[PDB]
């Protein structure tokens, strides 16, 4: 049926940690990049800077994340960052218009065809992989903020990432992963008990695809040309020749 | 030595 008082408290905590993702931009440079009618590779990297830095505030304002060692925090963010962007990408994507629409700034759009400027031999595989992952997440879950937030935390708290060597980090990360996943299970039954089992059973599949798309996205900026004027953060997750 | 690390530490 309905959620317990305890889960609702945990959903408040989750809602607060993600409340920064959709806050208004404060800088005008960032707003101006998002306003452009055409985004080149450098522009896409600056846009990602916005999301990545917000993704980092989210994780820091997360109690569970503060139970991990400092080196384990770096490791989880370094390894899950692209996947979490790709998830956010899915939830603000308009399959009809073929563009991304940031909640933080209406009237602002990013053409899907921005891929046609990325690494030439891989860009087509990525477009398809993005749209495949998108289509593996049903409408009702994709449109549900808390549902994606919980899954965002499930991908974050991945115990098998490079860098997680501390047994304590591994154990606690596995435990969080398991708890978050049980939360989503109960949550999906509270908002639509009709197809909850089917929906929940589908997300693991969709997550295997996410991992695949996000993995071979790291070199998308190779052969895209000069990106030396782009934000530096994003260039720590994406390979560049500049 | 790493923006990501610096954001984390700060
Ligand atoms: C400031 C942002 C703007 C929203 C757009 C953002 C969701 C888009 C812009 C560039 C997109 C990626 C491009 C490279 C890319 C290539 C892939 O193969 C997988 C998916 C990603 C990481 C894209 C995810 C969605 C992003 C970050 C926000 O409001 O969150």
């Amino acid at each position: 049926y309905t959620l317990s008082e305890k889960d609702l408290k945990e959903l408040d905590s989750i809602r607060d940690s993600f409340q920064c993702m959709n806050e208004p931009l404060d800088n005008d440079q960032q707003a101006s990049t998002l306003a452009k009618k055409e985004h080149n590779p450098t522009d896409i990297l600056n846009v990602m800077d916005i999301t990545m830095r917000r993704l980092v505030k989210m994780a820091k304002r997360l109690g569970a994340f503060n139970e991990i060692s400092e080196a384990g925090k770096f490791s989880l963010l370094k390894g899950g960052m692209i996947e979490m962007l790709t998830i956010r990408g899915v939830t603000v994507f308009n399959a009809d218009k073929g563009v991304w629409q940031t909640p933080v700034d209406g009237h602002s759009q990013i053409s899907f065809n921005m891929f046609d400027k990325l690494r030439p031999d891989i860009k087509d595989t990525q477009k398809k992989g993005f749209l495949h992952f998108f289509n593996l997440l049903h409408s009702d879950v994709r449109k549900n903020d808390l549902a994606i937030d919980i899954i965002v935390l499930m991908v974050l708290f991945d115990s098998k990432r490079e860098g997680l060597v501390s047994q304590q980090d591994k154990e606690t990360v596995e435990k969080l992963h398991r708890n978050y996943e049980s939360l989503l299970h109960r949550y999906l039954y509270s908002i639509h008990k009709e197809e909850a089992e089917q929906r929940f059973a589908s997300i693991p599949k969709a997550l295997v695809a996410l991992r695949k798309v996000a993995e071979n996205a790291v070199t998308l900026f190779l052969g895209a040309g000069n990106t030396t004027e782009a934000a530096s953060l994003p260039k720590e997750f994406f390979a560049t020749n500049y | 030595k790493s923006l990501l690390q610096q954001l984390l530490t700060e």
